[PDB]
């Protein structure tokens, strides 16, 4: 699992 | 910019974690900045990335790296030692065309070895360097500073990144020590993957993988053992415990020698795999694009070109490249909600003295 969150 | 956190698992790696952060454009410089770290049962790695894809107008990229790495060899199923290292890399990237890219770079690395369990092959390298620690003690230390020229070539004509069905991928990476370094050596790695679709819908694909490694010393020195190649495990020869293929430690007596089943890798390696990709039995067509079954034949060897079978005639000739391990089995890949997943079951039909078996192997990824 990999979670990616653009800021 | 962005950040990310990963959690994964592998049979050889254990529960693994990852996280990173990237500033898409560092205050007008056009150099992207990044911080990444990962950690599994035997390796802790961190880096600062500083790259610009357009160092020149026509595509050439300029890359910087600053890294720290902690490696526990016992937890990577090798004879025991500890290697803590740090350094920097400056890499230029040249895209030759659509399917080819080249890279050249200069690198600095400091390696600090400790906790080395005395064995013949390891000590043999230490002797080549002028280092002669006790053969009966595991409280030692060896430190080196190295400067390297790094080259690389990547061919990629894969029809698709997830579940390729057609085309090839080739990756050649080399390095050589620049005079003035404590170590004197070169090292080459070659990886190839070729997908041949045998049907029009591309559901029946034949896959050939090869992996080759070779490196030796220059000037009477050897290659550092912490630069060794390995084989066995989920990504090389399935059905074999990770890194088990190749020479085994010949241990010095503690306070004459002792044969072991602790693999130490080696400075030459060769792995090949033939895999038949098929549609997946007992799964709906709705879930086809997300699963891949395959049946494979894997093989590989690892050897120590400087093993002196004269001085040690009572042991197996570890310089022998022809003890080729083999396995066959079935694999399953699934793009799961928990991320890329891989089951494999393999029987190592051809194995040798001290080779450990790992029939069921399992991996959930954390990068994708
Ligand atoms: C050792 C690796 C460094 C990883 C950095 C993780 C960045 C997380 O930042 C999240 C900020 O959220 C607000
Ligand atoms: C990452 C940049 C490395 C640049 C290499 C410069 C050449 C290295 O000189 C080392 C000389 O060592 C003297 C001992
Ligand atoms: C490109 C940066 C190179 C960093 C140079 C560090 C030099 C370390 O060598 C230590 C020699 O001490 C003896
Ligand atoms: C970009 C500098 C690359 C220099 C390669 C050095 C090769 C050293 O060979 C020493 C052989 O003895
Ligand atoms: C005190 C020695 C300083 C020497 C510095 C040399 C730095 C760059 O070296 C260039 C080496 O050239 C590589 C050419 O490759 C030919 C290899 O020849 C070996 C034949 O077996
Ligand atoms: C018309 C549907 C496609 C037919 C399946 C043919 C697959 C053949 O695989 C046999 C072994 O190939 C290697
Ligand atoms: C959703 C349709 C499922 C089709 C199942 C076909 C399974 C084909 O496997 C044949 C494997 O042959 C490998 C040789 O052993
Ligand atoms: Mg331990």
């Amino acid at each position: 699992w990999n979670w990616s969150k653009s800021f | 910019g962005s950040f990310n956190f990963g959690i994964g698992y592998g049979t050889e790696s254990g529960v693994s974690f990852q996280a990173g952060v990237q500033q898409d454009n560092w205050l007008g410089t056009g150099y992207a900045v990044g911080i990444n770290g990962t950690k599994n049962d035997y390796q802790t790695y961190a880096e600062l990335s500083v790259t610009n894809p357009y160092f020149t107008v026509d595509g050439v990229s300029l890359g910087g790296r600053l890294f720290y790495n902690d490696f526990q060899a016992d937890d990577a199923d090798l004879s025991d030692y500890t290697n803590k290292s740090y350094g920097t890399d400056v890499t230029l990237g040249f895209p030759i065309n659509e399917y080819n890219s080249l890279r050249a770079g200069l690198g600095y690395v400091h390696n600090s070895l400790s906790n080395m369990q005395p064995q013949v092959a390891m000590w043999r390298y230490l002797y080549s360097m002028g280092e002669h620690p006790s053969t009966s003690d595991q409280d030692n230390s060896f430190k080196t500073d190295d400067f390297t020229f790094n080259y690389g070539w990547t061919y990629n004509k894969l029809d698709r990144g997830y579940f390729p069905t057609d085309g090839s991928r080739v990756n050649l990476t080399g390095k050589v020590t620049i005079p003035g370094s404590d170590n004197e050596y070169y090292k080459v790695t070659l990886d190839t993957a070729t997908y041949v679709p045998i049907d029009d819908d591309h559901k029946w694909v034949v896959l050939g993988r090869t992996r080759w490694g070779y490196g030796d010393g220059l000037g009477g020195k050897e290659m550092p053992f912490y630069e060794n190649f390995y084989a066995g495990g989920s990504s090389t020869v399935r059905g074999f415990q990770s890194n088990t293929i190749g020479p085994k430690a010949v241990y010095f007596p503690h306070q004459d020698l002792s044969k072991s089943d602790d693999a130490v890798g080696g400075n030459a390696m060769a792995v090949a795999s033939l895999e038949f990709i098929t549609p997946t039995p007992f799964i709906s067509d709705k879930y086809a694009n997300s699963v891949r079954t395959s049946f494979f034949w894997d093989m590989g060897t690892v050897w120590d070109t400087n093993w002196d079978s004269s001085q040690y005639s009572g042991y197996p000739d570890y310089s022998d490249p022809s003890n080729i391990r083999m396995s066959a089995g079935i694999a399953l890949q699934w793009m799961s909600p928990l991320g890329p997943l891989v089951f494999s079951y393999a029987q190592p039909f051809k194995k040798y003295d001290g080779d450990k078996a790992e029939q069921f192997q399992f991996n959930i990824g954390k990068t994708w």
